């Protein structure tokens, strides 16, 4: 995965509608006669929340590119580029340069064959 | 970049990149390509190998023809899809007798339908799939309107049966010639038999 | 001759149960599903013949009128009434010179 | 909307037209016929990141700070440690509604607007780092070409070594058929045993 | 016209979001369909002068007389039947055509023998062209019967009883079915 | 040298717009059937795809954006000639993107 | 954007998601064509593009000729005698000498012939040269023998059928083939040599003498004179 500051934000924005789940426990269920165990649930999410903040600070420890520069970290691909584009077409013509040999030793592998059938009927 | 098209493998990483080795794509190709038969095409393997000789000896020095440029070498495709029995009058029966026939057990099938709002001895005849589908007494009729009437009616009325009266003098006509013929044609035969019987010779 | 007793029994049947069938009107009732099913009841509420047929009934009519341009104004009708009579007065006749 | 959803073109798009084309090739050598050329296409859309400096704006000031950075350590300590900052001030403005609201409660949740206003900060900068996160996803792609390159030279070179080595064996040199020799072999190195 | 064929304007329920009650015969106003002396429309012309006074729609609607677009059968979230009618009176109903939410498209519902003329048509047509470009092929004769011109019969190739006094399969089929026998016969 | 004159009231801007506008719209599987009625199909309509065979090329390519226009590229690309410009493949083509759109 | 708006005059079809963090990515894919270029073979793939599924029966063909099917026919001219070079035993009296299709040439008794035709690389292990079907069957028996059309249609069809049958078991296999083939031939050597008996018996010389071939499991029986 990637832009995982944006995962972040699925704790964020989310976690910020959570904050709408903590609201809709008061709308009127006091007086009518629990609500202290709920505020053990707010405890919770005095845990939860701020462990989940923990961990977009964790996620932000490590933001890939961390020398966060764009303008060199292309010319790193261009690099990159300086080694891979030159390896292209080099790594797949030892394919030909070796069928070119390979498919007619097979063929002999093939004539080994006849003999092999000449020893197969003495 | 050549890698790009490298990346085919990257789509290889994306993809199961097809198929590729097959009987099936040896049947297809059975199929495909010159010549047929692969016990034929297997004694055709030196005339294949003539194949990759000097018949392929064809290359490229000549004009670039500008006139075939582009997307109108398509066009010339399209020029194929339109300049380019025993049976066959059974078949296309088949096909048309298909087509009308099972329209008609459509007509059984949802007016079974319509008529399994209430007697159930009816929606039983409706093809397979449609009672493993939708449930009877799905179809309701509906009370309106005359609903509407034109000129086409009567006037499609009597020239189709003018065209269907004339269709019958041309068939008496024309079986009248081939009825006549077959008289011009068996008559030898009896005359022969003249030569034959009223010769006296044993039938 | 099978399909002629077929079409016979059919239009026989025709006969004044189009007199009902003239107000009907096909609509699915509350068992029909709802999702998709319907395009193919569409096509079941479409009363649409073949194309080319209805493009031959097109053609039908619009060559009868070419053969009204070949005879720009010949009403027949009103005496095709008597041609169709004449035939009901011929058909008789025929059986008259049978029965003799 | 479609006007209605099938083109309105059709005559433009008649066989003949382009079979008079045909007759045209020859024509400008010395109508539809270049219009059956490619069209021209559109600019068209080619705006940046609107909903950047403009929707800034809109409101920002932390953002602003963000656009600062475009020139820990480098830009990052705003990045991590400023966003903590918000976060965290954020959960003061929690602390701000949450902490009080019965008396008279209209104010607190006018000053939400405020909190958010202040939460508009944050997504901009991450979105110009976004790319960046792309191009890190580029980076990371980008070899595994090259491994697979280099899966060639792990069976390629194999096939070398070992089918030449084998090349020779009770089988000698694959050659040792030597043709015509071989015709040969099937009797002189066996019927012409005894 | 009035059958399966396509009119849809979808960014008026792209902001509907959906049908919901009357605004059906709104989009429905918008189709060909409505009637302008419907008392939909006649008693739109009421919400042109009254508006107030329209209620629902059937208080309104079959109280006073007119074409109507009468609601029946919901189908949520897509189909919903809506008959087109004529009260004659406040209480009288002369009803018609059952418009239906078709979605995107509402149709007049067909007659039965619309479609049943099609079939019989379309069968009886597929009988005479199965008479028309196929028969007065099998010539008849009383001696040669039937006859079948070609270039080439190949492809393949009331009379008499007593007269003088292949098997293509060389008796293969036999032969196979002494294979059947034969391929378990150790096995059997 | 007047084909333009043979429009019976067109000529127009044209240009890439309306192109692509309705690419888009050639997506829809369910938009196939459609088709097959007179509007265009194997007639002259044929021309239609055989001039809208620029889009693999560069800059075109860019604006794409729904490769299921991609894929009914894929269908004139493969024999429309048969069913898929004909019979195939009722609602179930639509599965076919929908299953495309699934992955 | 601009561009879109002006392409937005449309029916609501497209067709996908709203969402387009994959078009974010084909601008960043226009951005990494700045970075392309070789090659236009993969300018798709440059756009990441013609492979958003395969799994659909549509129709999937292209042209494919000509040095193809003749390496691939390469490709089994090493498998086949691989195979061969393996198992391999049996089922003789043999001499083998395959190319492309699998030899199977007999004397005075028959043509036979092999065609694998399923899944490819399973040598040695599952090197028992499995898979095969009748090819042309041709039988070269010398008092008869041509092979029309519908023997080695309704013959060649059962025959390989059950051989595949036979895959659906534990192996015999090929040796049952190698049965089944003298079996049918010598059957039709019986009625060969019954036909010889009613070449004498129906008409010159005399009578009495036949061979009829009886119904019950083959027989012909050579009664003389009385």
């Amino acid at each position: 995965m990637a832009c995982r500051c944006t995962q972040l934000q699925d704790t964020i924005d989310e976690v910020a509608t959570q904050f709408y789940s903590s609201i809709h426990y008061l709308s009127s269920h006091h007086d009518f006669v629990s609500a202290e165990e709920l505020q053990f649930a707010q405890r919770d999410l005095a845990k939860d929340l701020v462990t989940k903040f923990m961990q977009i600070d964790t996620l932000i420890n490590q933001l890939p590119g961390i020398s966060t520069a764009p303008k060199h970290q292309l010319e790193k691909i261009k690099k990159l580029q300086n080694s891979i584009e030159e390896k292209q077409l080099e790594r797949k013509s030892l394919e030909s340069e070796n069928e070119d040999l390979k498919l007619q030793l097979a063929k002999r592998i093939e004539t080994f064959g006849r003999l092999s059938c000449v020893l197969f009927q003495p | 970049d050549a890698d790009i098209s490298s990346l085919s493998l990257s789509l290889d990483p994306e993809i199961i990149g097809g198929q590729n080795n097959f009987l099936e794509n040896n049947l297809q190709q059975i199929f495909q390509k010159i010549i047929q038969e692969r016990g034929p095409f297997r004694d055709l393997k030196e005339e294949d190998l003539q194949k990759e000789l000097q018949k392929e000896s064809i290359k490229d020095e000549s004009s670039a023809k500008s006139s075939e440029t582009e997307n109108v070498l398509e066009f010339a495709t399209l020029d194929s899809k339109r300049n380019v029995d025993s049976q066959a009058y059974k078949k296309e029966l088949i096909e048309q007798i298909m087509i009308a026939q099972t329209e008609c057990s459509l007509a059984l099938d949802m007016t079974s339908l319509l008529l399994s709002k209430f007697k159930e001895n009816s929606i039983e005849t409706i093809s397979p799939f449609l009672k493993s589908t939708v449930p009877p007494s799905s179809l309701q009729f509906s009370r309106s309107q005359p609903p509407e009437s034109k000129e086409s009616d009567a006037t499609l009325a009597k020239c189709w049966k003018e065209k269907s009266l004339t269709s019958s003098c041309k068939f008496l006509f024309e079986a009248k010639e081939r009825l006549t013929s077959v008289v011009e044609t068996e008559h030898e035969y009896y005359t022969e038999l003249v030569k034959v019987k009223e010769a006296s010779w044993p039938l | 001759n099978i399909l002629l007793s077929q079409i016979h029994s059919l239009s026989n049947n025709l006969a004044a149960h189009s007199h009902t069938l003239q107000t009907t009107s096909i609509y699915p009732s509350l068992e029909f599903p709802v999702k998709e099913q319907e395009p193919l009841l569409t096509t079941l509420l479409r009363t649409k013949a073949l194309p080319e047929v209805e493009e031959w009934e097109a053609n039908t009519l619009q060559e009868y009128e070419a053969s009204i341009s070949s005879q720009p104004k010949k009403k027949e009708a009103n005496d095709a009434y008597q041609k169709d009579q004449l035939w009901d007065q011929a058909r008789i006749i025929f059986m008259e010179e049978r029965e003799n | 909307s479609a006007f209605p959803p099938p083109p309105p073109y059709y005559k433009l798009f008649t066989r003949e037209n382009i079979e008079k084309v045909i007759s045209n090739m020859e024509k400008e050598a010395k109508s539809l016929a270049k219009l059956f050329k490619k069209p021209s296409c559109l600019t068209s859309g080619t705006y940046q990141m609107f909903g950047d400096t403009w929707r800034l704006d809109e409101a920002n000031a932390i953002v602003g700070t963000s656009f600062t950075r475009v020139h820990d350590l480098i830009k990052i300590p705003r990045r991590a440690y400023e966003l903590r900052f918000l976060s965290r001030s954020l959960m003061l403005n929690f602390l701000e509604l949450l902490g009080i609201m019965a008396k008279a409660p209209e104010q607190f949740p006018s000053k939400v607007e405020n909190i958010r206003v202040l939460l508009l900060n944050l997504h901009h900068l991450i979105n110009d780092y976004r790319p960046h996160q792309s191009r890190e996803s580029l980076i990371m792609l980008l070899e595994k070409q090259l491994k697979h390159e280099e899966s060639q030279v792990e069976l390629l070179r194999t096939h070398n070594r070992q089918m030449t080595e084998t090349l020779e064996k009770y089988k000698s040199l694959d050659f040792n058929m030597e043709k015509e020799g071989d015709v040969i072999q099937q009797l002189k190195s066996s019927i012409k045993k005894p | 016209d009035l059958t399966s064929i396509q009119w849809r304007m979808p960014e008026w329920v792209q902001s509907m979001g959906g049908l919901r009650t009357e605004n059906v015969l709104e989009y429905f106003s918008q189709s060909p369909f409505y009637s302008h002396k419907s008392n939909n429309e006649m008693l739109k012309m009421q919400s042109q002068f009254n508006a107030l006074d329209l209620g629902d729609l059937n208080s309104q609607l079959k109280r006073l007389t007119g074409i109507q677009f009468v609601i029946i059968h919901e189908r949520p979230p897509f189909l919903w039947v809506i008959q087109k009618q004529n009260r004659l009176n406040e209480n009288e109903v002369k009803p018609l055509t059952v418009y239906f939410v078709c979605n995107e498209n509402i149709y007049m519902a067909p007659n039965a023998y619309t479609l049943l003329a099609t079939r019989m048509l379309n069968a009886t047509y597929c009988f005479q062209k199965a008479l028309t470009k196929i028969e007065k092929f099998p010539q008849y004769n009383p001696q040669e019967g039937y006859t079948y011109p070609k270039l080439s019969n190949d492809n393949l190739e009331e009379n008499k009883n007593q007269s003088i006094e292949p098997e293509d399969f060389s008796v293969v089929r036999a032969f196979m079915q002494s294979l059947h026998s034969s391929k378990e016969a150790p096995d059997v | 040298e007047t084909k333009w004159l043979l429009s019976k009231v067109p000529d127009d801007k044209s240009r890439f717009e309306i192109e692509l506008e309705f690419v888009q719209m050639l997506s829809n599987p369910w938009y196939l059937n459609f088709l097959a009625q007179h509007k265009y199909f194997e007639d002259e309509a044929f021309l239609q795809y055989l001039e809208y065979m620029e889009y693999w090329r560069e800059p075109e390519y860019v604006k794409f954006i729904i490769y299921p226009t991609c894929l009914h590229m894929l269908t004139l690309l493969k024999n429309p000639q048969f069913r898929n410009d004909i019979s195939r493949a009722d609602l179930s083509k639509q599965v076919n993107d929908e299953i495309y759109y699934e992955w | 954007f601009l561009q879109g708006q002006k392409f937005c005059f449309q029916n609501l079809v497209h067709v996908l998601q709203d969402i387009r963090y994959q078009l974010s990515f084909a601008r960043l894919r226009n951005s990494d064509l700045v970075t392309a270029l070789d090659i236009l073979s993969t300018g798709t793939s440059l756009r990441l593009a013609n492979a958003p599924t395969s799994k659909l029966y549509m129709l999937s063909e292209s042209p494919l000729s000509t040095k193809q099917i003749l390496q691939t026919l390469h490709a089994l001219n090493m498998l086949i005698r691989i195979r061969l070079s393996l198992y391999e035993i049996i089922p003789t009296p043999f001499q083998h000498f395959t190319i492309a299709n699998g030899r199977c040439t007999f004397t005075v008794p028959n043509e036979f012939s092999v065609s694998l035709t399923t899944n490819s690389q399973d040598p040695k292990s599952t090197g028992i040269s499995f898979q095969w079907i009748v090819v042309d069957f041709q039988f070269h028996l010398p008092d008869f023998s041509s092979t029309p059309a519908k023997y080695r249609v309704f013959i060649e069809l059962h025959l390989n059928e059950e051989i595949a049958a036979a895959f659906v078991l534990q192996k015999p296999i090929l040796p049952l083939i190698y049965n089944i083939l003298h079996k049918f031939c010598l059957y039709q050597r019986l009625n060969l040599l019954s036909q010889q008996t009613f070449q004498l018996s129906r008409e010159s010389w005399l009578g009495h003498l036949r061979g009829v071939y009886d119904e019950k499991p083959p027989r012909l029986r050579l009664y003389y004179w009385p």
